[PDB]
């Protein structure tokens, strides 16, 4: 019924039988730049199916005690095949993203997570008079982990979950496009995120357009004898990718 | 206009329709209104939503910054300077940070006041003071002294004002490099990510310089200038959660971990 | 420039910073830009060979957008935007630098965010002259704004 | 060459004029008005339309 | 309007056309645009060139000159005078010298300030000062004293102003002998070439005289007047190379030999 | 007897009035406007016209 | 006049003032595959300007005693930026090529070389009962060198020039699309080579569609005092590149 969906992009298809309706940006479906809104003069590269296919990020295990996980996108996909190579070879680029987050469990398991995509998710440092390290902010496809308590270190991210890493209430993250995975309701959630910026195109290494956060508001809980290994896996595909400024690779 | 939705009368219902139940997991709000849960009367609600508009929320002149300068000092060091930075002020910063991106014109007002310093000098009667405020864009000549040629101001805009007149006022058009000002920047200045990280990488909005344009007088005077900002014609995009932590720095978003609400005795307690 | 025993040597180079670099800051384009804070538009560089008429050769004129440092070899330089300049009857060749920026405007001043990228030149071939001809010769470079400039 | 528009008044119980004196639009006073709202982009960002009276699932 | 040229899409080219090559020797620039060298996309460039117009470049009020006078002195010698000369100020002179010839009206603004001198006098409380600025064209009567009849001003224009009011303002129409003001003059005043050489041979624009119009008071006061110039309706001809040497004199173009650019380690160095 | 003209606005998203109060044109405010440009007198001061796509010589 | 030409592809332009008329295949200008002539079913990748730009191969010096040089194309361009990456990531691909060969010299220098592009230029081994080594056949952008005399070695290519490496007379190579660089006539030669095969698309690592050979029929000669360093340089651009069969990179 409306619980079943299938998405085909490039050479990859994801079929889901128990899912939420698809959340779409701020009501905007991703498109290519118009002549009216353009900067760079060179004819852009449009890899089409070469990069618009789905890629899978490293899976994580959901513990009953887990505080949550996050990824930054332009960085997360930097080694993802040709998407990766096209950003490694260009000064400017643009793409939207389809984010499909999966976590199946038996009917006897309970818990619930927020799946949210947040633009410009600039991070605060655990040490006040300092800035966070590059590896504390992103590890490519490896998720970073939120802390259950206040954390510390000179280049550490203040990862305490309750402030979402940025000094806001975690409970107010629902402003941003989001969807929930409630184990009694569905196995997956889908968010479509258009490119959002102050500029038509940008440098894909210096700036992370958005961060994906997975936050367990209701921790995983189960009876004994039930399966103890319950993974969360994330699969993403760029859309309408465009590149400008072909150059010596970085 | 911008009138609040009114209320439609609603009688008893016995049917298969289920406005009461939904799926929050889907990422949208319920559209349920009182007519769907209880019997209602018609209400011609004439209330408007004008104060909720973005323009009204932001168009107030906030104090952003203030500094001081004196009419006496060492080797011409009698001027104040301030790097434009709207993040040094807690209340305005908070309001502005509600939107990720914004495009607006900015109206400025200055309030200039002064006072006497403790002195042993008799005969301090002095003429009315006139002040000069000059804006130097990035890369312009810089004052190093109050009597420097850098104050000639052949191109750089500036304002001269005499005490007792209405406070100075001026309009600044939207000036970004991009199509909006960013409130947040999840990135680095450099490609090797070795420069600073965060919003301050985009802050290259110039500096104000301020001084008296009178000569010195034996009676020492200290002056204070308050700079006020009033955004106009403001269009905003992508709202964000308001901050719960108190601000620590103007150059970043570092924060002290903070709880989400004041506590109470129990979950059923009325005394919050 | 001169006759070389090796291929692919570097002729010249500089960053694209019209309002700051010593190469451009005092040229007419620089002098005007020094009265502005922000700028935008495409730029032309004209290279005029001033060697003898009996001398020939070829050069690589290239622009490398930011995100990588300046090219360290012709092999890398050639991966950017470029023109192969054949020195022949026509003495001048023009390298057009396209507008490439994440922004509509760049800063006149040096700035890390609005990074300029690099302009370099490499030999394509050797400068070849006959006997009793001086191989040592000079090239003049001229700069101006394109029609799309503000 | 002034324009004429209305003043905000209370509902369920008037014109004023406005001339621009400057050559730059940045000099104009704030664009305060009722405008319009479209909350659906934030409250209903969903591809498949939900019906208020219907079950969300199936 | 004054819109920058836009960009036309351009596909692959294989032909005898050679937009890439020219002859600089001919004295004209290349007209090559990006569509001629690389494949392009269409760009609807909406940028304008308004700030580049001559009028905007020059119409700012620059400080040109300032001087002082006192309310006490010897034998009536309490007035300031200044020969009109726009070459005494480095920033304005530089901008004006970019054009060989120019025709414009000039708007003037004065900024008048004052201060107390060190004194042993008690009881210095004084009434508000009023100042007189008078212009004397070449050949007019000249003040020799602050109380001279030369200040009657029956014809010569003048302005009287009281401190605390807005600064004085006045418009001067284009006044040249010729059809434009010359910025440069490669010639001599005399036919035997025995007078001065250069631009100062044409400078016969009159003198300003300034004084207080109050009487003296026991408390000594020193006043400073800054004169500001804002050209309007400016038409210019024949642009010139901007100066690299620093100015030495207001009366000529003598200069200290100067290099053409800051140096660097090598011709391939990125660090300039 | 005021004239009505437009304000400068941003491109790709208004009138104001102007009355003269003086008998002398020198009293009018600056003639700021887009005007027009004609760079050819400085960039192409050549008797024999060059064609952009053609060789400069012959 | 007809001696001057300019070619613009992608973000690169080559302008030549002294050149021969352009030689084009077998009268065929390179194009993309038609629906009528197709195998692979997946939607192809068309990088367009990303790969259709010019690349420059390592230059060589022309000695008065040099026997000649050669390159194999799919191998020559295997590391050439994104052209390289797209073949590294695909099972099948197709492209035509523009080959521009340059060698300038003073009017006082003399000599003449054949610039020829030869399809299926399968090489014979110097040792009869053996096969040639991979490095003896191709060194990417580094040219292989022909021998002036009969050569030897178990995995050596029988590189003697007179047999063009394949047992045919060198003087008959003119069948294949070719052009000459005669120092008294021009500085460069241009050959356009369409894709030629028994199949619509092929594997770009297992097969070399054609080999470029540069052969000095008339050796370089000059008087003393004249320039002694006279290089030959080769620049090439793929056209209408298409890729199919996106896969784990090789
Ligand atoms: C002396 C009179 C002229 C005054 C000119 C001052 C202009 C300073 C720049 C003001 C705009 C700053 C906008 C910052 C907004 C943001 O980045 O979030
Ligand atoms: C006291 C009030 C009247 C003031 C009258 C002052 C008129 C002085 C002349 C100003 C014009 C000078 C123009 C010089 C331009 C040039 O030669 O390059």
């Amino acid at each position: 019924s409306d619980r079943v969906r299938s998405i085909t992009l490039g050479n990859s298809t994801i079929t889901t039988q128990e899912c939420a309706n698809v959340v779409v940006g701020y009501g905007t479906w991703p498109t290519y730049l118009r002549d009216e809104e353009a900067t760079a003069e060179d004819q852009p590269t449009q890899p089409d199916v070469a990069t618009c296919r789905f890629y899978t990020l490293e899976s994580v295990m959901w513990q009953q005690s887990s505080p949550g996980w996050w990824w930054k996108f332009p960085d997360a996909l930097s080694n993802m095949g040709l998407f990766g190579q096209n950003m490694q070879y260009h000064y400017l680029g643009r793409a939207g993203y389809t984010l499909h987050v999966q976590c199946n469990a038996s009917k006897f398991h309970q818990g619930c997570l927020l799946v949210v995509c947040v633009p410009e998710a600039e991070m605060g440092c655990a040490t006040i008079a300092n800035k966070p390290d590059q590896k504390s902010l992103s590890n490519g496809e490896t998720a970073n982990v939120f802390d259950s308590q206040n954390t510390s270190g000179q280049t550490a991210v203040q990862a305490n979950v309750i402030n979402a890493g940025m000094g806001i209430g975690v409970g107010n993250l629902t402003i941003f496009p989001h969807q929930w995975i409630n184990l009694r309701t569905n196995n997956s959630a889908t968010i479509v995120m258009p490119y959002v910026n102050s500029v038509p195109m940008d440098n894909m290494f210096r700036h992370n357009n958005f961060t994906l956060m997975i936050i367990p508001f209701a921790p995983l809980s189960y009876s004994t004898g039930a399966t103890t290994y319950v993974p969360i896996t994330v699969t993403v595909a760029p859309m309408c990718a465009e590149y400008n400024g072909l150059r010596l690779a970085g | 206009i911008a009138r609040v939705a009114d209320t439609i009368s609603s009688g008893p219902v016995n049917s298969e329709s289920i406005p009461a139940l939904t799926a929050a997991e889907t990422g949208h709000t319920s559209q349920v209104v009182p007519a769907d849960t209880m019997q209602t009367r018609h209400v011609k609600n004439y209330h408007s939503r004008s104060e909720s508009t973005v323009e009204n929320f932001l168009c107030r002149s906030a104090c952003v910054y203030y500094t001081t300068y004196k009419n006496h000092g060492t080797d011409g060091d009698n001027f104040a300077q301030w790097v434009i930075n709207t993040r040094q002020v807690a209340q305005l910063r908070r309001k502005l940070e509600m939107f990720t991106y914004a495009r607006f014109d900015l109206e400025l007002t200055f309030v200039i006041t002064s006072s006497q310093e403790q002195s042993t000098i008799k005969g301090q009667d002095s003429p009315v003071l006139t002040h000069q405020i000059m804006y130097v864009p990035p890369g312009g000549p810089v004052p190093t002294k109050i009597n420097s040629y850098s104050w000639q101001t052949s191109t750089n805009p500036s304002v001269f004002w005499t005490e007792g007149s209405a406070p100075p006022r001026i309009s600044i058009p939207f000036i970004s490099i991009g199509n909006a000002y960013s409130m947040f920047y999840d990135g680095w200045a450099r490609f090797d990510k070795q420069g600073t990280y965060g919003i301050n990488t985009l802050n290259n909005m110039g500096t104000l310089y301020m001084r008296h344009v009178n000569d010195g007088s034996p009676g020492p005077i200290v002056s204070t200038v308050r700079i006020y900002f009033k955004p106009k014609h403001v269009k905003t995009w992508v709202p964000r959660p308001p901050r719960l932590c108190q601000y620590q720095k103007a150059g970043n978003v570092n924060f002290e971990p903070s709880g989400v609400t004041e506590g109470r005795t129990e979950i059923t307690a009325m005394q919050t | 420039v001169q006759s070389n025993s090796t291929n692919g040597s570097q002729v010249f180079g500089f960053p694209l910073i019209p309002g700051a670099s010593s190469v451009l800051n005092r040229t007419l384009l620089g002098e005007i830009l020094n009265y502005y804070t922000h700028w935008s538009g495409s730029i032309k560089l004209t290279f005029m060979f001033c060697g003898s008429a009996m001398a020939t050769g070829k050069f690589l004129l290239a622009y490398s957008p930011p995100g990588a440092g300046a090219p360290t070899t012709r092999k890398e330089a050639m991966l950017g935007t470029h023109v192969i300049w054949d020195v022949g009857l026509q003495s001048s060749c023009v390298l057009c630098i396209p507008w490439i920026s994440q922004t509509h405007y760049r800063y006149v001043v040096m700035d890390e965010y609005t990074a300029g990228g690099y302009i370099t030149c490499w030999y394509q071939t050797n400068i070849v002259v006959p006997a009793d001809t001086q191989s040592d010769c000079k090239i003049l470079c001229f700069v101006s704004a394109c029609n799309d400039f503000s | 060459g002034a324009q004429v528009s209305t003043q905000k008044t209370g509902a369920h119980e008037i014109h004023y004029t406005n001339m621009n004196y400057y050559k730059d639009s940045a000099s104009n006073s704030a664009n305060r008005q009722e405008f319009a709202q479209d909350p659906g982009k934030f409250t209903e960002p969903v591809k498949d339309i939900m019906i208020k009276s219907m079950p969300a699932l199936n």
